[PDB]
RNA sequence: CGGAGAGGUA
């Protein structure tokens, strides 16, 4: 029930909803999507097969030979990962696949072979993702976040009114394919709807109507109603269906059977209607003036003479009628047109159209798409038939068939890629309604409507284009003849492939630099959603419609999380829950509700699919059964919340806090805070750095095991059994009897990454937790990577604050930090910089880093060795010799000027030929006796591990305690034991360890010519050298640091522990934070934080007390047992009954400092359990003590809160930002000082600043600052002589960046001087 | 259409496939496009008997079509033949496209020259500016401006040495008239006989 | 909306009011963000005028 | 200017000027051959061209492109927009006795002056401290007063202490939005890493410590000291200009 | 407008160092204007004292120098 | 070979490059000659062309 | 002290 970690110290879980469905791997996203990318797929849809598919077989240009492909397979990396990140070369995998080439031969006809060769020909490099969903490309570890753009179909958009300032609104259409020519079919502020096609010159929609081999008859049967008229005795009897009289105006007498049931001037009202339908009427005697302005259906031909009367679409008029009636024409066919309902805007594109049939249709579409080139019909027609219906041409994906047909209310959402007649004809009738009305516009950031374009589809993209460029080329190659004695191999080059899949991994704007200084950090970068990036809209032209959270967001992307500043909600993050379905949209999983219970089942519904369901919320109280306690329930309908009824629902939330993303489900409290301070506070826990020693937070949400484990930064077990071996650089298991494969038994080693470099200059170390012989269980973590605690998150420090003002060293939002912070050495971090020398090419000789450079003393040179190298352990501190180079006429590698640290790793690189030297030599030497100690130490544990099974299996059939030991453990097989089928499992152990003798003679070598492998460098260099700084960056007035809740702020003074605010008991506060900040900034959050913890530290307390005196067992245990009761129903239910009164002892040790608690996220601990949890302690159950003054000693009057607030130490620290400059270098082409703190440049006195002193009167020292301390050189030395001379005064002079103005405008045809 | 407009008005065709091995299978191709002519292949490959038959047969009209490779650089020219056709104008120099659309004319007859190109992204970078080169310059008196334009699309190669048109960055103008001076003082000076000269 | 969210932050909040606050919030920051971009060239125009 | 390579940066108006003289070249030879009308007429047509895409490139719709298929860089394009020479390296400048850092509290200050760290105080007067050792005789040259300086013995420190007495310099906020954005303070040494801000100012400032940096510049000769002291010194700046009230209220 | 009326100055170096530089530059050549340095812009550009607070008693004493 | 059935011979060069030649071109293909069928050598397809 | 791209602080 408790796993062996989580028996250690079981976090007392609050909360009351029992949770159905547990959180996912976090990484799902990008793990899931590339192995959707590299699998082999039997049904040749997805990755590397699908794109073999849709490339080959290709023919060759002359038609005589084929080469088609097999089968494929990814061959194994030359390089581990850590070399990898070591070396700088690519993580990558070979790609080695079995392409077969037919040769047809000349003699026989078409369809025949020669000979057929079929060989494995290796193309491109493909990049791996490791196995966190990080690649490596160049040791810089990148991570490919996802894209959301726009999804393949149909899009009904509109201007809102924001063009030719009538208020008219023009609905558009627009068909966007995956692959293809645009459609987009728009309005005219003349009421008329035009086609356009990829932003080309705008026609008459009909045009496009005509192309598809429609007449004019055909068009107006399509996307018009017909009246029916007919001459008759007397007047134009006319067929009428009730319905069609809503919402006119009576021009005449409306009579029909001898009833005036209509009265010229009235408005046709509903009772008109119900009457007419009521008295069986379908007949109408009409006058004349209501056929002279309507318009015919059908042109009509004389019945005798064959000649026509009315063109098709022409209005009917009393002539007109006339000669219509004298032809002998009983039936009229009419438009039912009117001016809210049925608008006329297909007959008024008609009449505007200058084109009467097809071919003149197809012509005139010519004309528009190729300017010139006078076409012909077959150029026409061809070019019509490939430009929509062509499947090679022309393609919409699936996904944009589903989006197609979904957006225009079919079922089939399986279909053919490309469009047909009745697709467009759909369209532009639901085109045509959205403008009547009927039917709505489609939104655009509309969750159903933007899609997740994740690792595996882009690469596939990319590695598509990188085909298409070698189908060409295998194409030309096999149009050269003389085939037969080619190969496959000969014809395909590697390179295009491997190029355009490393311009994606390696330079695009969505393969990015990975955020690694925190493991949260890491796994919440891995799940970014970008909308930026190819194909998506650009960051600084972005409304705010976009920007705005939809209410489709809920479930599937994290509302709060997101960056502030100048890209707020384009680089939204995921949900918990959320998933990617099998067309990339965004669904979210839920519990289907039944006729009255909620169930367990859970069904993953899509954005679009949401909108037709009713859903329940995530904290709607049901009591044991599923039965709601209330009968109306909170909902949400469609885009929209809303009260229903307590059978109406069809969907409850699956958890509560499936709303928030994996980074703000950390924050406690968080249904307190504000959003603002929630976005504050995921966006700076995103920036704790990784202490010095790693301490839990007291006060979690239970979501710290997940972020933990699921980040590849914790060293967790694969299989369960016994641990034989700790030591703090590796963790060896010896594995559990049943979960232990019959062959290469063997025992598991993780070889631990101690002090490495993170992307963020932060160290990783990852720790043991687990001690030597003790049970481990299959998902047990065994070593705590950086800011890790037992395998839950620890980013920070809980520390005893205070909330009081302290002589305003805590003002605005600065902070007051004990010295017991820094004396308890808790908030010092480890930094690990790498600085690199390099040995360049050059003319007169190359350069020597030998450690002879002139004008230095010995103390330039005491740590340098013989061959220019510091040792590694040497304490530099700024302006010391790293590895000294020469000028060849002091080049040299130098730490910079303000840092301190120690050496801890050296590394040398060379070109293969260039000789090495001495320091160089024992460098290799130590990694060959390294390499050469890890292979032989695994071979010695694995021979133990396989000998202890061979004695292990022995205990029957042949069992000799004494005999096994006459001779050593090498002969074990031909010993007294029956020849029967344990003596077949003693040859197998015993062969397979002779399988590891072979192994290592054969990879002991190759791992000596890795390391004495010459590596590849860019030219120009010959040997670079890497030296590795570690600085303990600890504390000062500056470092930014804050909370969970977004409160930061720097800290102002290290206050001594004497003028702290001490309590009744003695024990000083260690940082007093300012009240003032929480009502203004409404994160309620850290108050209640602040309370709980205040409550757990009590707890925590009290253990520590029965555990300082030594007190029984029993007492501990009721203790620790009442504890983990009180809550008001929680979920947690927690027996100590079945702890084994030794574990006891460890979980109160473990306990003794704070009991750790959960608050899960939406459904938090309320204040009645706050209450009385510190009722348990014997703290006031206020929140709040009295507390004494430091320094004066008296009482600080109205008590006070005291609590334990979880802090984080921030990645922006004072040291880094500290700069100053009196004179250095200066730029080239204009003579200002440099810019930066790399570069020792000068801040930029902008145009602001330069208002504001013309502003005040400061004429002098605005003069100077832009000629004097800047810019006139012949002034600036001047004016140095005078400063070092004891004059202030500036000679001002001209400053030069003016006159690089007047040179670079006299260089134009202007001359412009200056006068007298 | 252009094959049938030659063939319709008398004359023949210049067809440039610039192949050996596949120009044999686009003989029966271009017969069963075009039905209507007498087609017949001719290569430099050929037994070079074979070769001047088909020439020889040729300027006696004995048959239209001449699907053929470069070999009609030289050209033997008639009078008939006067619609040359390209079949790859993807890949040629461009003084070898300007001189094959020389050889057809030598008549009143208006002659054409096709260039068929394949797809415009097919095509090299190199093969487009070759073509709007050609396509646009096109009137009396373009074999200069032809090879001024391939001028500074190669470069002018090395100076002083071998290999024309070449982008290479060797030496300058300048310092080659310094060299050439310096050199004819060294020689006029002191009695100094000739490099080849003293190869005898 | 025609429902307000009923509780203070002194009590909790619900999924769906924290929701329509987490809305009310992003609308506000991203105002303030191309509103700042705004305003700098106002002040711009009207200190190169006077 | 080099790329470390063995290679130099492309420096695009070489690249403009390389096509208009080799175009003009061209054309002289041309003419020097009595050349037909069309091929000149080419040739000056592409000169023309040349030199419409050196002067102001971009202008026609054919921006001519050296690499990456980007518009080179023309004479127009070095002084329009933002980057050119006008707003970026005319109006608004780098200086030089200039330093940044992030700002702490320290309500122990006066209102008229304002923390400073001793290495940054020691950074920004290092000319001054340079005068004063030559004067006092502790180093009769530049390079053993630099070496003293660098070395950080303890006569340096009381050197600061005649060098800052009385030497305003100026903090700046980085959106400098009003005249109260720039206030000249007198530094009291600090042995921190901090800028110490006297907090009646952060209503003027608009400064929040809550990871704030600000700019010390210092002003050098005697009519940029009193300039600061008599017009931008804190205790001058306590009515706003955009209204009679005051803009030191406490906060 | 300010806009309007910031680029139609007497002066076209304070014209020019606003927006739309070009323009004010070719309109301002033809022309053959002459800028006299009156605001506080173009002192700023030249790198001379600013005519308002302190360089205002110099820019007094210039003026009454010629 | 295109929508066509058929049926080849397997034989695996050096470095196992398949070759297939079809059972009606049988007279394409002979026994070794040398007397060598367990001492044979195995050449590369069609040779280091390029 | 070239350009492009990606982030981040106020
Ligand atoms: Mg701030």
């Amino acid at each position: 029930v408790y796993s062996y970690t989580e028996k250690k110290r079981i976090r007392k879980d609050f909360g009351k909803r029992p949770q159905v469905l547990d959180v996912p791997y976090l990484l799902s996203i990008q793990l899931d999507s590339f192995q959707k990318f590299i699998e082999q797929d039997p049904e040749g849809q997805y990755g590397l097969e699908a794109a073999f598919r849709s490339v080959f077989p290709i023919q060759s240009y002359s038609g005589n030979s084929e080469l088609q492909y097999v089968s494929y397979r990814l061959g194994e990396p030359v390089f581990d990962v850590q070399e990898c990140q070591i070396r700088g070369v690519t993580y990558s995998a070979p790609l080695r696949v079995k392409l077969r080439l037919v040769i047809y031969e000349r003699e026989a006809p078409e369809g025949t072979v020669k000979d057929i060769k079929e060989q494995e020909v290796y193309m491109g490099e493909i990049p791996l993702m490791t196995d966190n969903g990080t690649f490596v490309i160049n040791g810089t570890e990148r991570v490919i976040v996802s894209q959301l753009h726009r999804s393949p179909g149909v899009f009904f958009d509109s201007d809102k009114g924001k063009t030719h300032s009538s208020g008219k609104v023009l609905y558009n259409a627009r068909i966007i394919p995956y692959r293809g020519s645009w459609l987009d079919f728009e309005f005219d502020p003349k009421d008329n709807l035009f086609v356009r096609i990829d932003r080309r010159r705008k026609l008459p929609a009909t045009i496009i109507l005509r192309a598809l081999n429609y007449t004019t008859e055909q068009i107006l049967d399509l996307f018009f109603e017909k009246v029916i008229f007919e001459i008759r005795d007397n007047k134009l009897q006319m067929e009428l269906v009730p319905e069609r009289l809503r919402g006119e105006t009576a021009s005449f007498d409306i009579e029909a059977n001898g009833k005036v049931y209509v009265e010229k001037g009235r408005r046709i009202t509903a009772r008109h209607i119900r009457q007419l339908e009521k008295d069986d009427v379908k007949l109408i005697e009409v006058p004349v003036e209501y056929i002279a302005g309507k318009v015919v259906a059908k042109d009509y031909i004389d019945e005798s003479t064959g000649e026509l009367i009315c063109a098709a679409n022409m209005e009917l008029s009393l002539d007109l009628l006339a000669k219509l009636s004298q032809s002998g024409h009983k039936r009229i066919e009419t438009l039912f047109t009117n001016d809210l309902d049925h608008g006329p805007y297909i007959s008024e594109t008609l009449r505007v159209d200058p084109t009467n049939d097809r071919l003149s249709a197809l012509v005139e579409i010519y004309r528009m798409m190729r300017p010139g080139e006078p076409p012909t019909r077959e150029a026409a027609e061809s070019l019509f038939e490939n430009l929509f219906f062509s499947e090679d041409r022309y393609d919409l994906s699936a996904v944009g068939r589903m989006k197609f047909n979904r957006s225009l209310l079919r079922e089939e959402i399986e279909g053919s890629g490309i469009l047909s007649k009745d697709d467009i004809i759909d369209v532009m009738k639901k085109l045509i309604d959205i403008r009547n009305g009927k039917g709505e516009v489609d939104d655009i950031d509309h969750l159903g409507n933007r899609r997740i374009r994740s690792v595996g589809e882009m690469a596939e993209n990319q590695f598509r284009v990188g085909l298409v460029r070698v189908e060409r080329a295998v194409k030309e190659r096999l149009s050269l003849g003389d085939l037969d004695t080619l190969m496959p191999q000969d014809m395909i080059n590697a390179k295009p492939i491997s190029a355009a899949v490393k311009e994606f991994f390696g330079s695009s704007q969505l393969s990015q630099f990975m955020d690694q200084n925190n493991p949260l950090s890491e796994i919440t970068h891995k799940r970014r959603i970008s909308a930026l990036g190819p194909g998506g809209l650009t960051r600084e032209r972005a409304g705010f419609e976009v920007r705005d959270v939809h209410p489709t967001h809920y479930g599937r992307v994290c509302p709060i999380e997101t960056p502030e500043g100048p890209n707020i909600g384009l680089i939204n993050s995921l949900s918990v829950y959320a998933q990617t379905n099998e067309y990339g949209f965004l669904e979210t999983p839920y519990r289907k509700v039944t006729d009255g219970v909620v169930t367990d089942e859970i069904h993953y519904l899509s954005a679009i699919e949401e909108g037709n369901y009713v859903i329940a919320q995530a904290n709607s109280n049901l009591d044991e059964e599923g039965h709601f306690v209330e009968d109306l329930v909170t909902c949400r309908s469609k885009g929209e919340s809303s009260l229903f009824s307590r059978d109406q629902v069809d969907y409850m939330d699956v958890s509560t806090q499936q709303v928030v993303s994996v980074g703000a489900s950390l924050i406690p409290f968080l249904e307190h805070d504000d959003a603002n301070r929630a976005l504050m506070g995921a966006n700076m826990q995103r920036q704790a750095v990784p202490t010095l020693r790693a301490d839990k937070p007291l006060v979690g949400t239970g979501m710290e095991r997940a972020v933990a484990v699921d980040s590849g930064v914790t060293a967790v077990a694969k299989r369960g059994g016994v641990v034989q071996y700790v030591d703090a650089s590796r963790i060896v298991i010896k594995v559990n009897e049943d979960e232990m494969y019959p062959g290469e038994a063997g025992i598991d080693i993780y070889n631990l990454t101690k002090y490495t470099r993170s992307n963020q200059n932060t160290c990783i170390n990852q720790m043991p937790c687990v001690s030597l012989g003790e049970p481990v269980e299959r998902g047990d973590v065994l070593a705590d990577g950086p800011s890790t605690d037992l395998g839950e998150l620890a980013l920070g420090q809980n520390m005893r604050v205070a909330f009081m003002p302290w002589n305003g060293y805590n003002f605005e939002d600065s902070i007051l930090v004990s010295e017991r912070v820094v004396q308890e050495d808790r908030f010092t971090t480890i930094h690990i910089q790498e600085l690199a020398c390099v040995s360049r090419d050059t003319k007169l000789g190359p350069e020597e880093i030998t450690a002879d450079i002139p004008n230095v003393g010995e103390a330039a040179l005491s740590k340098l060795d013989e061959s220019g190298i510091v040792y590694i352990g040497a304490e530099v501190t700024g302006g010391d010799i790293l590895v000294g180079k020469v000028t060849p006429k002091d080049s040299s590698l130098r730490v910079p000027n303000g840092v301190s640290g120690t050496v801890i790793d050296v590394q040398v690189f060379t070109r293969d030929g260039v000789e090495k030297d001495k320091r160089a030599l024992e460098i290799e030497e130590m990694q060959l006796k390294q390499a050469k100690k890890d292979l032989s130490e695994e071979l010695q544990i694995l021979e133990a591990g396989l000998f202890s099974r061979i004695r292990a299996v022995l205990v029957a059939g042949g069992v000799e305690a004494e005999k096994l030991d006459k001779l050593p453990r090498d002969r074990w097989l031909e010993l007294g034991l029956t020849d029967e089928e344990k003596q077949n499992q003693l040859e197998q152990l015993a062969e397979q360890y002779d399988e590891l003798k072979h192994e290592f003679e054969k990879k002991l070598e190759a791992k000596r010519r890795k390391i004495t492998q010459g590596d590849d460098l860019a030219p120009g260099v010959l040997k670079i050298v890497k030296v590795y700084l570690a600085v303990k960056r600890r504390i000062q007035p500056g470092d930014k640091m804050a909370g969970r809740h977004g409160n930061k702020g720097v800290i102002s003074k290290i206050n001594p522990i004497e003028d702290m605010p001490y309590d009744e008991n003695g024990t000083p506060v260690d940082i007093v934070l300012n009240p003032l900040g929480v009502p203004s900034r409404m994160n309620i959050g850290q108050i209640l934080e602040t309370h709980l913890g205040m409550a757990a530290k009590g707890i925590g307390d009290k253990i520590n007390a029965m555990l300082k005196q030594q007190q029984e067992v029993a007492k501990l245990r009721e203790f620790i047992q009442r504890a983990y009761d009180l809550g008001a129903d929680v979920r947690q239910k927690v027996d100590l009954s079945t702890f084994s009164d030794e574990e006891v002892m460890r979980l109160a040790e473990n306990l003794r400092k704070g009991m750790p608690i959960a608050t899960p996220v939406f459904d938090g601990a309320k204040e009645a359990e706050i209450k009385e949890l510190l009722k348990l302690g014997d703290l006031p159950t206020s929140g709040q003590i009295r507390l004494y003054d430091g320094r004066t000693g008296e009482q600080f009057e109205r008590p006070v809160t005291v609590g334990y607030m979880y802090m984080l130490k921030l990645n922006h620290l004072v040291d880094d930002k500290m700069h100053a400059r009196s004179t250095g270098s200066y730029s080239l082409v204009t003579q200002q000082p440099l810019g930066g703190k790399a570069q020792f440049g000068g801040q930029r006195f902008g145009e602001m600043e330069v208002w504001a002193l013309e502003a005040y009167g400061a004429a002098y020292t605005l003069q100077e600052m832009l000629t004097v301390k800047s810019d006139d050189v012949n002034g600036r030395t001047k004016m140095y002589k005078n400063i070092v001379d004891g004059n202030h005064q500036m000679e001002p002079g001209m400053p030069e960046s003016f006159n690089v103005l007047l040179k670079e405008i006299r260089s134009l045809g202007i001359n412009i001087e200056l006068e007298d | 259409e252009a094959i049938l407009r030659e063939i319709l008005r008398g004359g023949q065709v210049y067809y440039l496939y610039n192949d050996v091995e596949n120009i044999q299978k686009a003989a029966e191709r271009l017969a069963e496009l075009v039905p209507e002519a007498r087609i017949a292949i001719g290569h430099g490959q050929m037994r070079e008997r074979e070769l001047e038959r088909v020439m020889n047969d040729f300027h006696h009209q004995r048959f239209n079509v001449l699907v053929c490779t470069t070999i009609i650089e030289t050209g033997i020219d008639i009078p008939t033949a006067n619609t040359i056709i390209i079949e790859r104008a993807d890949h040629f120099g461009l003084a070898q496209l300007h001189q094959l659309r020389g050889r057809v004319g030598r008549s009143h007859h208006q002659a054409y020259a096709w260039l068929l190109t394949p797809h415009p992204k097919a095509m090299t970078t190199d093969a487009q500016k070759r073509l709007e080169a050609i396509a646009s310059l096109e009137d009396l008196g373009a074999g200069f401006a032809l090879a001024t334009h391939d001028l500074e699309i190669r470069g002018a190669g090395e100076l002083l040495g071998e290999e024309q048109s070449g982008s290479m960055e060797t030496i300058g103008f300048s310092l080659y008239m310094e060299l050439l001076e310096n050199a004819v003082d060294a020689l006029k000076a002191g009695r100094e006989p000739s490099l080849e000269d003293l190869t005898s | 909306i025609e429902t307000p969210i009923t509780a203070n932050f002194r009590e909790g909040l619900n999924v769906l009011q924290y929701f329509i606050s987490t809305h009310g919030a992003r609308k506000g920051l991203a105002d303030t963000a191309l509103k700042t971009a705004n305003s700098g060239y106002l002040t711009r125009r009207l200190v190169d005028v006077a | 200017v080099p790329l470390d390579g063995g290679r130099f940066a492309t420096s695009d108006l070489n690249d403009l000027y390389r096509r208009v003289i080799n175009r003009n070249n061209r054309l002289k030879r041309l003419l020097d051959l009595a050349a037909p009308d069309i091929i000149v007429r080419n040739e000056k047509r592409m000169l023309q061209e040349a030199v419409d895409a050196l002067l102001d490139n971009g202008r026609r719709g054919r921006a001519i492109t050296g690499s990456n298929k980007r518009p080179l860089k023309s004479l127009a394009d070095m002084i329009k927009g933002k980057q050119g020479r006008f707003r970026q390296n005319l109006l608004g400048k780098r200086v030089d006795y200039s330093g940044r850092s992030v700002i702490t509290v320290g309500p122990y200050l006066r209102l008229h002056q304002c923390g400073l760290p001793k290495k940054m105080a020691l950074e920004l007067f290092k000319p001054f401290i340079y005068g004063k050792l030559e004067l006092r005789g502790l180093a009769t040259t530049i390079k053993a007063a630099k070496k003293m300086v660098e070395r950080e013995e303890a006569v340096v420190w009381d050197i600061l202490d005649e060098v800052i007495r009385e030497h305003p310099v100026l903090l700046n906020r980085a959106p400098t939005l009003h005249r109260l954005g720039i206030q000249a303070f007198e530094p009291v040494l600090i042995e921190g890493k901090a800028i110490q801000l006297h907090p009646l100012v952060c209503a003027a400032y608009n400064a929040d410590f809550d990871g704030d940096q600000m700019a010390v510049h210092v002003p050098l000769t005697l009519e940029a000291q009193l300039e600061a002291r008599a017009l931008m010194m804190s205790t001058n700046n306590i009515l706003s200009p955009a209204n009679g009230e005051p803009i030191i209220v406490p906060s | 407008g300010i806009t309007k009326a910031s680029l139609a100055t007497e002066s076209f170096i304070s014209a020019a160092s606003f927006q739309e530089t070009t323009r004010v530059l070719t309109e301002a050549a033809v022309a053959g204007k002459r800028d006299e340095l009156r605001g506080l812009k173009e002192n700023v550009i030249v790198g001379r004292l600013i005519p308002a607070g302190t360089g205002y008693a110099y820019h007094q004493d210039r003026m009454r120098r010629r | 070979a295109g929508g066509i059935t058929g049926e080849y011979l397997m034989l695996t060069y050096a470095n196992d490059a398949k070759l297939y030649v079809p059972v009606s071109s049988l007279h394409l293909i002979s026994r070794y000659a040398g007397g060598a069928e367990e001492n044979a050598p195995l050449h590369k397809l069609g040779g280091d062309a390029w």
